[PDB]
């Protein structure tokens, strides 16, 4: 009625009020804050792998993936370079049909950039081959089209140990695996070698196992997490299964130092972690989100420390070593003892973020309006 | 120190 404004309004308030606060308090909770405004809201981001350092300069430049989101005008695929201290600016767009859901590089050669948008195929950029500024026209010209899919998705994993072999998962209940190793000089268009069917319901993301080539991970809105392996010669059902969470599940990531070990994050507003030796007896739940989670990361640094991010606006920080810890009555109402940090600079949804690989503790989150900001929280909260 | 829990408290 007049009522859902009264309450479009107190909310806002609520949203203003807290960044008021968060932002008189980021000289005590950050060593790094910088929030630039996009021309569009980013749906991904990604750290690129590569950090150039000029000479006699007091900061070295890195680098990030990026989208957009516009409905009525032309989206791009972007790079973006930041300024870190040992500035902010745009330096390729490239013509993107729709919006960019996601976005991620090759490992094996990182000028190689799969996305995902609102259509069906999945496209393959090589930034490397168009131009810095992007033609008027406004036309798509991807080097590479995947098809297998009937719809959209989000997620997305390249095999960092077999180049050109690229996960998709898509709103149309299925994973696509496609191997672009080689392919013919007259050939464009790829088709799925193997699709993926055990889930009944939109799958949501993807994931590559970090040692074990053969082996990945995907979760749905099925509540369910399942572990593949390609050696399989049945596609309809994974090697296991397991019901992870008691809504849609969003996310999943392989922590990159332990092998046994991954996280997913759901709309029940936890996030979960996992031990591939016996998935019947989840290890544990991560409370504190108020909200659907969208996110989950492990850190490239650090093996007990993991973050996740979603609809409410934060994005958590989390260090399992101090699971079990005992804690004032005090302090227990703030969140568990393994909550290490609650990052409250954004006023909307955030959408994704990406560890920096280069810089420890530096992380670059982007919301959906517009905002990504990159920031790295105080060292005596993570060290002594 | 208590810097721990101004972490777990960013609206406050």
């Amino acid at each position: 009625d007049k009522e859902a404004a009264f309450d479009d309004a107190v909310e806002e308030r609520v949203i203003n009020e807290e960044y008021k606060i968060w932002k008189k308090n980021t000289p005590f909770l950050y060593d790094l804050v910088m929030t630039h405004a996009l021309e569009w809201p980013s749906l991904t981001a990604q750290w690129l792998p590569d950090v150039t350092r000029p000479e006699g300069k007091d900061f070295s430049i890195h680098r990030l993936v990026l989208g957009t989101h516009t409905s009525d005008e032309q989206n791009h695929l972007v790079i973006a370079s930041v300024q870190l201290p040992n500035k902010i600016e745009i330096e390729i767009k490239i013509n993107h049909e729709g919006e960019v859901n996601r976005a991620r590089y090759m490992p094996q050669n990182p000028c190689i950039i799969a996305t995902k948008t609102p259509s069906s195929d999945v496209l393959v950029f090589d930034y490397t081959k168009h131009p810095s500024k992007p033609d008027p026209s406004g036309e798509c010209n991807p080097d590479l089209r995947l098809r297998g899919h009937q719809k959209e998705g989000y997620g997305l994993s390249w095999n960092p140990n077999l180049s050109g072999h690229l996960l998709s998962a898509s709103d149309d209940h299925t994973i696509c695996l496609w191997d672009i190793s080689a392919v013919p000089k007259e050939g464009k268009v790829v088709d799925a070698k193997t699709i993926f069917t055990g889930h009944t319901a939109v799958v949501e993301d993807v994931s590559w196992h970090l040692l074990h080539e053969s082996l990945f991970g995907s979760v749905a809105d099925d509540q369910k997490l399942m572990i593949w392996d390609t050696r399989s010669n049945n596609t309809s059902k994974p090697s296991h299964s397991v019901d992870a969470h008691t809504a849609e599940v969003n996310c999943l990531s392989f922590n990159p130092y332990s092998e046994f070990i991954l996280a997913t994050g759901s709309a029940d507003k936890t996030v979960a972690l996992w031990d591939l030796r016996n998935l019947k007896l989840k290890l544990h739940s991560f409370e504190s989100h108020k909200d659907e989670i969208f996110q989950v990361q492990w850190s490239p640094h650090n093996e007990t420390i993991l973050a996740s991010s979603g609809t409410d606006r934060r994005l958590n920080v989390w260090d399992l070593s101090k699971i079990g810890e005992e804690q004032s009555p005090e302090d227990a109402e703030d969140g568990p003892p393994e909550l290490l940090f609650i990052h409250g600079g954004h006023t909307a949804k955030i959408s994704d973020f990406s560890w920096n690989p280069n810089e420890p503790w530096v992380i670059c989150s982007v919301s959906e309006d517009n905002i990504m900001q990159v920031w790295q929280m105080a060292e005596n909260i993570y060290n002594d | 120190s208590e810097t721990k829990r101004a972490a777990r408290r960013p609206y406050k």
